[PDB]
Order: C-alpha cells, then sequence, then structure tokens
C-alpha cells in the first residue's frame, strides 16, 4: 500500500562532510610571539652587549 | 706427462714390449666470493656538513 524509506534501502546515498575538521591546527605560540631565525648548522652563535 | 722407455726387439722377452703411458688433466676454479661493509651516519649529519 506504500513506499517507506527502508523500502528503497540503498537507492538512497549517504553523504559526508569535511567542516568538523576544517578548523586551522593550533601552532606552536613561541613560533608566533618570538622572531623566528633561520639556521643552517646545529650551533649559531650570538654575541650579547656584557658592559 | 706422458713417459716413454727405450725398448728392445723380441717376440717373447718383456723387454720387447712398448711401454703404455697417460697424459692427465686437472680442473681449477675461479670462485666469485662477496666483499662488502655497510656505513651508517644520521641524516642531520649528513644536512648539516658542508662537504
Amino acid at each position: 500500500a506504500d513506499i517507506s524509506r527502508a523500502e528503497v534501502a540503498t537507492l538512497i546515498q549517504e553523504a559526508y562532510s569535511d567542516t568538523l575538521l576544517a578548523a586551522a591546527k593550533q601552532g606552536s605560540t613561541v613560533l608566533s610571539a618570538f622572531q623566528n631565525v633561520n639556521m643552517g648548522t646545529k650551533t649559531t652563535h650570538l654575541p650579547v652587549l656584557a658592559t | 706427462l706422458p713417459e716413454a722407455g727405450w725398448v728392445g726387439e723380441s717376440a717373447t722377452e718383456p723387454e720387447g714390449v712398448i711401454p703404455t703411458s697417460k697424459v692427465t688433466w686437472a680442473n681449477r676454479t675461479l670462485v666469485a666470493e662477496e666483499v662488502a661493509v655497510i656505513i651508517p651516519v644520521p641524516e642531520a649529519v649528513i644536512d648539516d656538513a658542508t662537504v
């Protein structure tokens, strides 16, 4: 007597959304608060004023 | 090496008979064997070195 939403079964496809993943990730506080200095080697020497 | 002998004349006495002898050969092999080494190093050291 009728066609219910169960009786069509898989003719109705489900769908997917990125929108709860799409948030920007939490970056390092210290990499935005302070200067990032490029390095080419393990050790870099910085002179500082002393008197 | 084969070996000849001085031989008599006789239809009956054993000194009248020509000696039998043989040449022979032997086998020498090249057998290929493997010589090898592994030299591990940090990927950071490969990145920081100037050469």
